[PDB]
């Protein structure tokens, strides 16, 4: 029997759902044709829940992007994603000058074209990506008002990822874009106890405390089944 | 251009296929690799380690959940009582869930292999006693005494200076792979039953605690193996996670 | 293999009822490699100084107590010349060798975990309902030298499971087996050095998963000694005393 | 045709993807290339030049630019007084912007190595004196006395006939690479402070200045790298240029 | 730690955006359907930084060509472009002659069809464009008139770039093209100090003399952060 | 290595406190290879009546001079037979040795920084507001031999900051060190040959960076001389003597 | 089918572009070559005239 399937590359490398971008008509929603998504995949459990097996994890990934409308329409509408890397300049707007990309990767697609599909490396400044980091960034004084950087590792924080309708004028149609995420060439430290309770935010571990789950199901006598 | 024609599947996103893929970043040059403690290279590594089994697994209690951990032994009257039972099967809901093996076999729709639960006995030094655990493979109902219990796969535990002994529940299976077994249809995948029985007794002197606990831990053999990827049957969250 | 003598420094343990030697993910702790490095300056390894046996506060075992956590560069940062050149440097490293101690008599019982957790982040309840985004206090996850009690062990305070707690380097103190576990941990970390005082490594989990007992009249107070030494101690970045 | 299966990724246009493009002029061949002086190969190769390092940085109005380029010595009661002192930051707001470094600098995300200075003295031949150049590494607040200062990464300068002499900025990090620190969070990765101090005084006969100037040139070592290109933080447009 | 990312390619090899190129329906910029865009880089305030920190440079470079309306919008247009040499016959209509392309390159392409991107060779008579020329094209007495031509380098000036609608009616949709460059098998000789003051024209480096900034941020005292 | 002795064509030049030679880019002057010519015509290497020692114009250093420059083929063009022979012929191709002079005593101080700057433009201050494209006169862009003076040193009257003029051949003189700057520079342009009187391929800045200074007694004449030395001089393109 | 991706430049016609067309007669064969007095193989031949 072969142990081939259990591998990190095996288990990791499929595509999962860590990002949605919503691009309305009208709202309050970036209304104005235009997102900034802050690039983290602990948005969503279940890929969340695998990655956090491991306290260290270092690889390259593959990004595919599916756009569409709310119904799942497929309709004739040109997009533009940037990279925008910590320290370039995020647009304001549909118009703004940052979609020059003189710099930054851009990538321009059409909803009609199969969904967009790129190669990214391990670009983090440390030796590979922290699903937990138990410290502060910075020194001086932690007051209340400043807990909320407790456990925020800036060697995870890759930038952002930006969308537009590449035009002058309101989009015709609103569009959503699901952003998937595949490992590849992985490599992954210290183990683990998996996800107990339910997620509630992003950036910590935090757990309802009135709704403390038992890890799995319960009987009425320990003997009878 | 070259004479090509695209077939069924052109186009189509599927969510495993290890493909190639356009490289955002020309000449990226990734931060070397540091050497760090604990490197893991496939998860039958984890599956490996013991880790506690909530045999125990009775209290939902806020403030009695820490005693799943462990179950009871005390002096008793002599006649092979029962301890404690529990089905074997580590990919069903029970006891095994507590168990980062019962965890990993969550993301895995088969397995095989031969499994094995050590008991530790946390009792004082003066308490002595022997235990009978028996493993009862597939189609043997819960034996009802210890004479029936005594004619399975079996391991008669004398407490001393070694804690523990380790019950190995060998893979006795009419297939080669097992999915994960449930009530009803997929109850044709149960490992058997596993139960504790007293030998003789939990004999102890005056001055000693007539009561003491095991701590059941368990994991997999060499030989255990694991196949066809899935999710796990639960997924931690209930609202949007903020 | 059950009597053991730990020699480092000036200082000396010895045990008559040890369980063997547990080497943290089978590494030794050793120096950092030239190709590992990136701070140019030379670095101060002052050696017998700073690697030996530091004994921190003694903690009491009730027939009641939940179990207490220590984070690690963190319980030396104010003792000794270790403390010192922890504050002087901006930048330190090195590797540890933990003995925690517990005797009682051949009347006594229990079971104690006691377990490394690298990077052992704290959880809060969340205001109980967990609807309020609350943190640990300074006091709670830099705990020092006096260590911190666990408020909710099954789930170690970060929601996660101690009966998994077991896939780290780990070792248990059965009272009628042995009165001492040794685990000896390599420098872990994602950096070839790092600050002592904002970065805690891992924290040592010392949680009692078989309660203990014993009849009135046994001597009732079981105390749990942790003593522990750096090794392979590396500093650099040199300035003036910094606290926090 | 060949069966193909477009992926993600197609007919986007990415600014940094290096690939092939049809060529607009067949069989041309271009101008042959005669041997011109100065040809650069690397960057790196740019910021080993020292570039005079505005250690002044205060004067703004429009007559006195030109005295940022030195600072003043000159002499003093004999307590040890501060004459000057900047963040060893490159790619910082600060004295480090007058420099070729600094503005390669803002091209790259991270850098790593050590940095030099060196601090020329512009006096008088009959003046004489001794100063202390002394570097802060991290977490060293700045320093409020020479007594704190020397406790550093330090030189004593003396002047003499060689002008000038060079403090070295040791590369001493925690990280690998640094990133452009700024005020706040990503103070982080800040380099340390640099203050010189007059470890004697400034001595000088009947005849000769009371006051002179000192030109501080700045520049990298053998060992510095820079990582992850990116734009400057400066676009020096406001409207279209005509 | 690597050097590769700091050689002249890594650095240059990036598209940019170089020229922008209008074709409204109405208006007074290029209402009859076609434009001549006199090929300069130097428009654009970034590409131009970057350049401009040597004194020569030689490369091949790839251009690629981005279409659309003023909103984004793709449309189904034929649009025709024709690299003029100097020395051509630069087109005066969309029906001129001139766009029979018998010698001269052109390009076909549909807005509907992934940006049009074609490779050029380095066609300077000089060895190496120059970024600047300190001294006139042409001799005699150099008059006030006549100052529009200091700086002005023949060597540099490589034609004309000529788009247009293939047809003979007004379009149907206003367009926009926008150009990007992208440098290859870069050579550089003598660097020069960065620009320092805001660019304001194409030809040369004037700068606002009553806003002259200076290199960077200020502060209040020498000894004090 | 303090004293030196520069002789070429019939003229010598002796220091004895010079602060070594400086070679532009690494590369002595070279006569055209066969290769890199295109013009047909058999060149004139006039060697010992052109390349020697010319000494331009003297200038006064002040306690507030702002620093002068001076254009390279363009100085020389109308001086001695390389004036000539600049003048007869289309092309001209060339090096230079270039010594600047000036020296003081053990009292006085400052310090000049004298660097070369190819293709050296010169802008304007568009009109103060910088809405007006106005340019630099011929007065301006090419001074002759008596030089010019800048009037925003700063950024060298051309947008770019002084501060980095030393990526350029440069050297400089300190008073209480040397009296005098030595840079050999190569013929560097696009082209083989090229005019002496359309083109200027660098420029010679002379720029205080450290302002002179001394106490009332000592000679307060401080000047500034140009000594310089053309070196493989070539010339083709022969016809009658053109001025401009 | 294999994984391609077009760039720009797709469909456009260059007058100088130098590449492969389909061959509209298959397997036809040119008359045979006789030989020709005053063959010219470079115009430089007639600029020395």
């Amino acid at each position: 029997h072969s142990t081939a399937e259990t591998t990190l590359d095996s288990f990791f490398s499929r595509a999962g759902l860590v990002g949605e971008i919503d691009l309305p008509l009208e709202g309050t929603t970036n209304p104005n044709g235009y997102a900034n998504w802050d690039i983290d995949i602990t948005g969503y459990a279940q890929m969340r829940r695998k990655v956090e097996l491991f306290t260290y994890m270092r690889f390259d990934a593959e990004f595919t992007f599916v756009a569409c409308t709310p119904t799942g329409q497929v309709v004739p509408q040109l997009l533009q994603y940037m990279f925008v890397p910590p320290g370039a300049p995020k647009p304001e707007s549909r118009e703004s000058l940052a979609w020059q990309t003189a710099t930054n990767p851009s990538v321009f697609v059409k909803l009609t074209d199969p969904p967009a599909q790129v190669s990214v490396p391990f670009m983090s400044p440390a030796s590979a990506y922290q699903w937990f980091y138990d410290g502060y960034p910075t020194f001086g004084e932690h007051k209340q008002e400043k807990d909320l950087e407790y456990g925020a590792c800036p060697n995870n924080m890759m930038g952002t990822f930006s969308v537009r309708n590449v035009g002058s004028s309101k989009s015709k149609y609103p569009l959503v874009v699901r952003i998937y995420m595949r490992m590849k060439h992985v490599r992954a430290w210290i183990p683990r106890p998996m996800r107990n309770q339910n997620y509630l935010f992003k950036a910590n571990p935090n757990y309802a405390g009135n709704s403390i789950k038992p890890t799995g199901t319960s009987r009425t006598a320990i003997t009878t089944l | 251009g070259f004479p090509t024609e695209p077939k069924p599947g052109t186009n189509q996103f599927l969510t495993t296929d290890d493909g190639v893929s356009a490289p955002i970043l020309p000449n990226f040059h990734p931060t070397p690799c540091i050497h760090i403690p604990g490197e893991v290279r496939n998860l039958l590594e984890l599956c490996q380690v013991e880790t506690i089994l909530e045999v125990n697994n009775v209290p939902t209690n806020a403030t009695s959940l820490m005693e799943r951990l462990r179950f009871p032994v005390s002096a008793q009257a002599g006649k092979g009582e029962l301890c404690a039972v529990f089905r074997a099967d580590p990919g069903r809901d029970g006891p095994w869930q507590s168990t980062m093996l019962g965890q990993l076999c969550g993301y895995y729709t088969q397995w095989s292999g031969s499994l094995e639960v050590t008991f530790m006995f946390t009792g004082s030094f003066m308490a002595t006693g022997k235990m009978l655990i028996a493993y009862t493979p597939p189609g043997g109902p819960l034996p009802k005494d210890r004479a029936t219990a005594m004619l399975g796969t079996h391991v008669i535990w004398d407490f001393g200076l070694q804690s523990s002994v380790t019950l190995v529940i060998p893979w006795i299976s009419n297939t080669h792979y097992r999915a994960h077994a449930r009530d009803g249809v997929f109850d044709y995948y149960t490992t058997g039953l596993v139960s504790i029985w007293y030998q003789t007794n939990y004999v102890v002197p005056i001055g000693a605690p007539n009561t003491a606990y095991i701590i059941a831990l368990a994991a997999a053999q060499k030989n255990f193996t694991m196949k066809l990827c899935k999710d796990t049957s639960h997924i931690l969250q209930t609202a949007s996670i903020q | 293999d059950r009597v053991a003598q730990l020699t480092i420094g000036n200082s000396t343990i010895t045990t008559q009822e040890a369980a063997n030697i547990i080497v943290g993910y089978g590494e030794w702790p050793s120096y950092c490699s030239d190709d590992d490095a990136t701070a140019v300056d030379k670095p101060t390894r002052p050696d017998v100084s700073v690697n030996r046996f530091y004994t921190l506060d003694t903690k009491l075992w009730e027939k009641s107590s939940k179990g207490w956590y220590w984070k690690f560069p963190d319980v030396l940062t104010e003792t000794g010349v270790f403390g010192q050149n922890a504050q002087f440097h901006y930048l330190y490293r090195s590797g540890f060798c933990i003995h925690v101690q517990c005797n009682a008599s051949k009347f006594h019982q229990g079971a104690l975990l006691v377990a490394i957790l690298p990077e052992y982040v704290i959880g809060t309840v969340a205001g109980g309902t967990g609807t309020e985004d609350s943190h640990p206090p300074y006091k709670q996850t830099q705990p020092g030298a006096d260590g911190f009690e666990l408020q909710h062990p099954y789930v170690l305070d970060a929601g996660i499971p101690i009966s998994q707690l077991t896939v780290c380097p780990h070792q248990w103190i059965n009272l009628r087996t042995n009165n001492c576990a040794t685990i000896i941990v390599p420098y872990m970390n994602t950096l070839p050095f790092d600050s002592a005082l904002n970065h805690c490594n891992f924290g040592l989990l010392v949680v009692p998963i078989s309660p203990l007992d014993f009849d009135q009249g046994a001597t009732p107070v079981i105390p749990i000694t942790i003593t522990l030494a750096p090794m392979c101690s590396e500093f650099a970045g040199l300035r003036q005393a910094v606290t926090q």
